[PDB]
């Protein structure tokens, strides 16, 4: 039972964590690659 | 010989001198893992240049398990084999007794151990003999009489006897004065103690899928 | 040397874990899922409110 | 009658198939020396082989079983909704989800993805066990590892432990011989296998195989 | 190097039995050891499978991109009569003719058969100098030329250049791996495939994939 609203809506809570998982894997690509 | 994961990585603080040591530690919460001390820090408002805590200070208070007196927090640390071994022995022996009087009760009276009270508030009826006593008088008596036992349990300061007692009022029939019969009484109530926890465990999930009676739950399983 | 009562001797066993916290990371990992799922409750709840995440059983008709 | 050494039984009879292929004499169980293509001529390969060999056996005695029994049972004392392994698959969408037994009181499940996430991460969990062991024992044996496995001890004595390595890889390869058969009956009759059983035993020479030869005409 | 030596990323991880085949170690770009069926055991063999992959994988990273490309064109700015690789074989066959990029302005070749013979004729030449080694540029590798037909070069420094080998063979893999799932596609649902993505993110839990799942019934 999950409406168009809740469809459209938890691509958010995927997209937002995408977003989060790229910062921290633009941390990791240049961190530990000067140290 | 019998591990839950047969020959493999063994704990090591879990050796096999208690009964039910099967070198079960994924999370590791037996540990004996020392506490990083780190002092107070200056709070004296009266000088100036106030300063904060102190890093990798002290000696970090090797951990011990033995049994004080004080009756709040007797042995002084909760992650320990010596409350551990206490808590799952007390709530075992609460389980079977547990599981073993909802399945009676389900199966002299018909009422669920969920829908007891439901039956019971309204009359007393021990198996349909209408005891007169009533919801504030049962726990004022409940109360005050598992509340002595409590503080009366307590009172032992060996750490073995805080669990297994022995002595002449509880080992009526001194069945565990041997070595090996007692040890093997001992690993057979731990299986049974893990038995009847889980099943229980089992009622509850059971009673919040919507209604059971751990015999209710099998007329609804009739077909 | 100060003063003694008898909460002042059964209450002292709280007041004495002074400092012991652990090495290492601990419990933070496990601290910060309960974080990010308290903040997706929070998003829920508010998106309910606000009737921008439109669901069955709630009407929001003020009116029950 | 030994299947070990020189004077194993090959497949074809006392024609003992002169001029074997020369890189197995005995040694293993199964073996017959049925090398016409010469595939393993490496024995890295070989034992690369065996393994596979082995592991399609043991999956194909389950797969055989499985889809023999809930027919049995429907046609003997109950009923399954869709008891034939076609649409056991599709029981999932039919009314309410899969309800296992015939029964709607128990499993009674649905979200067939969330059930084959569930699929995913038990068995690549069981798999990178299976592989280089780690727990449920020491990895020991990729072939037969039986520490744990074998918790009756039939592993006692060597003869005996070879005769039902022999036992084993015959009833194996008979198992795959069987689902093979069950794949390509699957496209041919469109039916259960034990309805196909009913209908050779009504007709065991007038519609017997021949009878569903004219079907892939272009 | 992390990517490739005695302590690569290999392929399972923590459960990646940490004991490769002794065959290959290293060496090369692109390994982690996931030959469990042993097809390379001999190093020519071994060689010759590099020979084919590499190929395989640089035809796949434009085969992908290809079929990516014109549904994207369609949706942003342009439009092509049929946009779509499906039916964009029978454009030749469609009016007159094919237009590239909807365009009659430019090239419009027909007589299929002619295109046909003159494409046979090219690839014949390319592959031939590919298999050799001819002109514009001598044979020296077979799979990592790298001479003037290079217009950067960025074979310089050996470690990127060696990341580069890896990324190139990552990539391969990955172009494979999409146009299986393309080809797949295209036996089942008979659509294009961003219209596929646009018809599951209108429907996720009930248009995934299993909704084309009765079709292969008898
Ligand atoms: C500490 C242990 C203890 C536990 C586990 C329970 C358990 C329960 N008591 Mg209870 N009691 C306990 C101690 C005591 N009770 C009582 C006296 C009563 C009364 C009078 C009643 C209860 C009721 C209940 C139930 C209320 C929740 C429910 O319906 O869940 C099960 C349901 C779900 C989990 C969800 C099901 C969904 C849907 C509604 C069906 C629950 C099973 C009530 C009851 O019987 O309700 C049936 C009730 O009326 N108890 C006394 C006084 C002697 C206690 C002493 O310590
Ligand atoms: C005495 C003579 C003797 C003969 C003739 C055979 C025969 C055979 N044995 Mg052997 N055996 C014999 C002795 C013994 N065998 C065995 C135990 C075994 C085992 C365990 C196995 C064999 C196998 C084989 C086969 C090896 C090659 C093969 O796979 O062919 C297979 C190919 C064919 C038979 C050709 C197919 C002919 C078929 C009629 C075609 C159908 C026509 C269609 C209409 C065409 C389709 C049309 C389409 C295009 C529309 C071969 C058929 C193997 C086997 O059976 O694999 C299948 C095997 O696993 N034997 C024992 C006990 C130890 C024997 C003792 O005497
Ligand atoms: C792994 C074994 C397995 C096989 C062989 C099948 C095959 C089947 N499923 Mg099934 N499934 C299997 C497991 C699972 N299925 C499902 C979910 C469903 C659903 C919802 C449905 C099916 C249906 C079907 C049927 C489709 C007919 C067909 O496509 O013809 C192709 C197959 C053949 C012609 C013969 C089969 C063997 C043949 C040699 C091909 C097999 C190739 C490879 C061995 C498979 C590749 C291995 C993988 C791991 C890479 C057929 C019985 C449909 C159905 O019910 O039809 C009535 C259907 O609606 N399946 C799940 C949960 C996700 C599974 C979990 O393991
Ligand atoms: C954490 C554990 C872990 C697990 C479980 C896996 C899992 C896998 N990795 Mg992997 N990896 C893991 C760690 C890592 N990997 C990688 C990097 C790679 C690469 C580069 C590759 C893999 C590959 C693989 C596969 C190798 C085995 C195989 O071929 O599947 C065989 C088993 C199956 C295919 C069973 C699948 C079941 C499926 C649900 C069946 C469908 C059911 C149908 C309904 C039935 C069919 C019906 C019929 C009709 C058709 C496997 C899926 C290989 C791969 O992706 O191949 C595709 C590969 O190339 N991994 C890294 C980075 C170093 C890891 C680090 O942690
Ligand atoms: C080599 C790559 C190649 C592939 C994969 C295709 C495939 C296709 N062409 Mg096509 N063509 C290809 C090259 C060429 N075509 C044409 C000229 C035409 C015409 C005029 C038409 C087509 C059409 C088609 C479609 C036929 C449908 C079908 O048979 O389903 C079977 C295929 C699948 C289900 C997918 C693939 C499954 C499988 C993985 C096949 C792969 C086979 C091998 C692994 C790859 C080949 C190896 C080579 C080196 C021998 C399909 C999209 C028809 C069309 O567009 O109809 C709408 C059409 O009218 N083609 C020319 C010029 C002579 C080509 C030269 O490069
Ligand atoms: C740090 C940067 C940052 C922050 C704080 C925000 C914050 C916000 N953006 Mg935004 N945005 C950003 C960067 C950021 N943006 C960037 C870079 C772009 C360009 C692509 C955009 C483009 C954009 C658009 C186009 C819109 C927003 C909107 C919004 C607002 C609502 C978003 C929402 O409901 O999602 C809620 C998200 C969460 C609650 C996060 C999910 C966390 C849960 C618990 C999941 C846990 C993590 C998950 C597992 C992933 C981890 C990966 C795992 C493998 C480890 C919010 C104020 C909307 C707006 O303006 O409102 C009018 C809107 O329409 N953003
Ligand atoms: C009848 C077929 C058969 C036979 C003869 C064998 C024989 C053997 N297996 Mg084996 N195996 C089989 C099927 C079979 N297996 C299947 C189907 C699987 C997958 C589940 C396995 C998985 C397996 C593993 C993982 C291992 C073996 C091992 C062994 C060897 C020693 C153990 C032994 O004596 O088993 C004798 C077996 C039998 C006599 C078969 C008895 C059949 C009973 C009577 C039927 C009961 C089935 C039951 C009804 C199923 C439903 C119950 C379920 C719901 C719980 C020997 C080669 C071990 C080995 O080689 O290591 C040393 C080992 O590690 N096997
Ligand atoms: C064109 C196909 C092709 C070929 C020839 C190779 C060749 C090779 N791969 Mg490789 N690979 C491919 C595609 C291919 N790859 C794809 C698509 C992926 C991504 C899934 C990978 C991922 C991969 C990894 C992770 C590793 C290799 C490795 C290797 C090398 C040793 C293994 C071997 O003997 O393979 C010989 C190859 C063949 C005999 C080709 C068989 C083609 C069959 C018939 C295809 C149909 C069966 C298929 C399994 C069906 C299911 C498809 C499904 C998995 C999508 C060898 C050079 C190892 C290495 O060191 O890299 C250099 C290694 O660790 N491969
Ligand atoms: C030796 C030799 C020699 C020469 O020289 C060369 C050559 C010829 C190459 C060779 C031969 C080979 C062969 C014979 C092979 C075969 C194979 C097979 C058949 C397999 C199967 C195999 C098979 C198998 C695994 C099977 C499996 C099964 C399965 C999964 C099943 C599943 C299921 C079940 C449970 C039930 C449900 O309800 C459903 C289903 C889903 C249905
Ligand atoms: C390694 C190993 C190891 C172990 O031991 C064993 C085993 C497992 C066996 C193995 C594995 C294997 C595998 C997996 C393989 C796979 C492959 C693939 C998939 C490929 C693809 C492949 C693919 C490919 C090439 C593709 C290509 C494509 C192309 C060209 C395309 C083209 C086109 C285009 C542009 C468009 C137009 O309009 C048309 C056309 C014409 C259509």
């Amino acid at each position: 039972a999950v409406t168009p609203s809740l469809k459209n809506f938890l691509g958010s809570l995927i997209a937002g964590a995408t977003v989060l998982g790229g910062i921290a894997l633009a941390i990791t690509a240049v961190s530990k690659f000067d140290k | 010989d019998a591990l839950w994961l047969p020959n493999t990585t063994r704990p090591e603080w879990l050796d096999g001198s208690l009964p039910g040591d099967r070198g079960f530690d994924p999370l590791g919460l037996s540990k004996p893992s020392e506490f990083v001390v780190i002092g107070v820090d200056e709070n004296d408002q009266n000088a100036a240049k106030n300063n904060k805590g102190s890093v990798e200070a002290i000696v970090q208070a090797t951990p011990d398990e033995v049994s004080s007196e004080n009756r709040l927090a007797p042995y002084s640390e909760v992650f320990g084999l010596a409350r551990f071994r206490e808590c799952e022995l007390i709530h075992g022996r609460w389980a079977m007794l547990a599981c073993l009087g909802a399945l009676v009760a389900e199966a002299t009276t018909g009422v669920s151990w969920v829908e007891a009270g439901k039956v019971e508030l309204d009359g007393a009826s021990y198996a349909g003999l209408s005891l007169p006593f009533s919801i504030t008088q049962l726990i004022w008596i409940e109360v005050i009489l598992v509340g002595g036992a409590e503080f009366y349990r307590n009172s032992e300061t060996n750490p073995e006897k805080r669990c297994y007692p022995g002595g002449v009022f509880d080992p009526l029939k001194l069945a565990s004065e041997d070595e090996e019969r007692a040890f093997r009484l001992k690993t057979a109530e731990i299986k049974h103690a893990r038995l009847a926890m889980v099943s229980f465990f089992g009622y509850g999930v059971q009673a919040l899928s919507t209604g059971e009676g751990a015999l209710g739950s099998l007329a609804k399983f009739a077909d | 040397p100060g003063l003694v009562t008898p909460l002042g001797t059964l209450l002292r066993p709280l007041n004495s874990e002074a400092g012991k916290v652990l090495p290492g990371w601990g419990t933070t990992v496990l601290m910060a899922v309960f974080i990010l799922l308290f903040a997706a409750f929070l998003l829920i709840i508010l998106e309910i409110y606000n009737s921008s995440l439109i669901l069955d059983d709630v009407s929001m008709s003020w009116e029950t | 009658i030994e299947f070990y050494g020189p004077n194993r039984a090959k497949w074809l009879g006392p024609y003992s198939e002169n001029a074997t292929p020369a890189y197995l004499t005995g040694e293993f169980p199964g073996d017959y020396g049925w090398d016409t293509a010469g595939l393993s001529a490496d024995p890295e390969t070989f034992k690369r082989y065996r393994e596979l060999e082995l592991i399609h056996a043991r999956w194909a005695m389950l797969g055989a079983l499985g889809c023999i029994t809930p027919e049995l049972l429907a046609k003997s004392g109950t009923q399954f909704g869709e008891a034939v392994w076609f649409k056991a698959g599709a029981q999932i969408f039919s009314e309410g989800g899969l309800d296992y037994l015939g029964n709607p009181s128990l499993v009674h499940a649905q979200n067939i993805v969330a059930t084959l996430a569930v699929q995913v991460i038990l068995m690549g969990l069981v798999e990178g066990y299976r592989v280089n062991g780690g727990p449920a024992g020491e990895g020991l044996d990729p072939l037969y590892p039986g520490e744990s496995f074998d918790p009756l001890g039939l592993a006692d004595d060597p003869d005996t432990f070879a005769e039902l390595k022999v036992k084993e890889i015959k009833n194996g390869r008979l198992a795959m011989f069987s689902m093979f058969g069950f794949f390509v009956q699957a496209i041919v009759t469109g039916k259960g296998p034990i309805q196909n059983l009913d209908d050779h035993l009504s007709n065991p020479t007038v519609n017997n195989a021949f009878a569903f030869a004219t079907k892939f005409t272009p």
